[PDB]
């Protein structure tokens, strides 16, 4: 079987500028008749893919002339001239050379944004939640950046991996933000046993973590 | 002129099999490959195989062994996939892909066979008031607990406070969906006006109203 | 195939 690697996100591209979306296979796909069949496919957020290079370097009727397509033996590009919102989706590379077809990871193309810090809030197990006998406490992270972001709960003082469960939403259409939201979920026997909740995000905009947290 | 329609969403029982079809119109139906992929989530999309509508000939991935079986119903010019012995590694969406011009340069809906032996389940919607209420925006959310299957459909006020809304992503936790939405407001606005989310859960035709009320 | 298909 033949291989494609890609990355999962492209160089964070600021409106307007250039970018390029990388593709390896382990082996050539050039073919007998001259043609090398490396495939190019975008797939814009909730909607079905759609061709835009075929044979390395070919534009698929339609596509904006800002689509441009090469490579080196197992090394291939997709570069767009000046980004466009629209142009924001996963770009999958796909070999058609022999079966099986194959397609690479997929790679999200970012959008350059200024560093932003988490705008934390935390929340207390609602008045109903603890009638049915259980308690979550949420913790949310809203509109940061760079994505990478890392958050530890703490109960009076001491983490706890268990009982957390996580979200992350996709860059923004508008802030070209990022967000996310932590659940921790505790018996309302468990949670009550303790007083103090501290929700705690390590990100790059500062040195110390930001902490939110609350008691009884 | 050229469009191809896949069956709808399926939600299946592990064991069971489903027939997804991918009716053909604005060529000739019975002159060109149907290929079907799978995308998975957290993988790249799989190629599971081809047809060839004229004279039915089919080759598969491996991989897509005995799952898959493609089949082709000349007048209707609708192609079918079908997996059988259905698992849960078997949830993702099957793309159909003809290759009219350059392989795969025409797609499909992108069904979304979901396999489970959940039962429909009520989703638990518990405000997310602030702890203890100093600054100058306020952030409230809504925690839909414990639903199956998707989608939910969250709004603030009826969809008019769409500001700055965030819906994050469905986790399932033991058979389970939870997501939580957050909504941003300015201080004056709260407790001052009230805050409301609107979850609806079609699978169990409920609809609830949550006030975003002050904790005590 | 590409070179099938097409």
């Amino acid at each position: 079987d033949i291989v494609m690697t890609q990355a999962a996100f492209s160089n964070p591209v600021t409106l307007g500028t250039s970018a390029s979306i990388s593709c390896r296979s382990s082996k050539s796909l050039l073919h007998s008749n001259g043609i090398t069949y490396l495939y190019w496919y975008l797939q814009r957020p909730g909607q079905s893919p759609q061709l835009l290079i075929y044979r390395m370097s070919n534009l698929a009727s339609g596509v904006p002339d800002r689509f441009s397509g090469s490579g080196s033996g197992t090394d291939f590009a997709l570069r767009i001239s000046r980004v466009e919102a629209e142009d924001v989706g996963v770009y999958y590379c796909g070999q058609m050379l022999e079966h099986p077809l194959t397609f690479g990871t997929g790679t999200k193309l970012e959008l350059k944004r200024a560093d932003a810090a988490p705008t934390v809030s935390i929340f207390p197990p609602s008045s109903e939640q603890l009638t049915s006998g259980g308690a979550s406490v949420v913790c949310f992270l809203n509109n940061f950046y760079p994505k990478d972001i890392n958050v530890k709960w703490k109960i009076d003082g001491s983490e706890r991996q268990n009982g957390v469960l996580n979200s992350w939403t996709d860059q923004d259409s508008k802030d070209s933000t990022y967000s996310m939201s932590s659940t921790l979920t505790l018996t309302k026997d468990e949670y009550e046993r303790h007083n103090s909740y501290t929700c705690e995000a390590t990100h790059k905009t500062s040195t110390s973590p930001i902490v939110k947290s609350f008691n009884r | 002129q050229v469009q191809l329609q896949q069956s709808g969403p399926e939600l299946v029982r592990p064991g069971a099999s489903v027939k997804i079809s991918c009716k053909a119109s604005g060529y000739t139906f019975t002159d060109y490959y149907i290929n079907w992929v799978k995308q998975r989530p957290g993988q790249g999309l799989e190629w599971i195989g081809w047809i060839f509508p004229r004279n039915g000939n089919t080759k598969y991935n491996e991989k897509f062994k005995g799952k898959a079986t493609l089949t082709v119903d000349k007048s209707s010019s609708t192609a079918f996939m079908q997996l059988s012995s259905l698992t849960s590694e078997d949830s993702a969406v099957y793309f159909c892909a003809t290759t009219v011009s350059y392989v795969m340069d025409y797609w499909g809906q992108g069904t979304t066979v979901t396999v489970s032996s959940a039962k429909t389940t009520p989703p638990s919607v518990y405000p997310l008031a602030p702890g203890s209420a100093t600054n100058s925006m306020v952030t409230l959310g809504c925690l839909v607990k414990g639903y199956f299957p998707e989608p939910v459909t969250v709004t603030w006020n009826s969809g008019s406070l769409s500001s700055g809304v965030h819906t994050f992503p469905a986790v399932l936790q033991s058979d389970l969906y939870t997501l939580s939405s957050s909504v941003t407001v300015p201080s004056s606005t709260w407790p001052s006006e009230t805050v409301t989310c609107n979850v609806a859960h079609p699978a169990s035709s409920t609809k609830v109203d949550k006030k975003i009320v002050p904790r005590d | 195939t590409g070179a099938l298909q097409e």
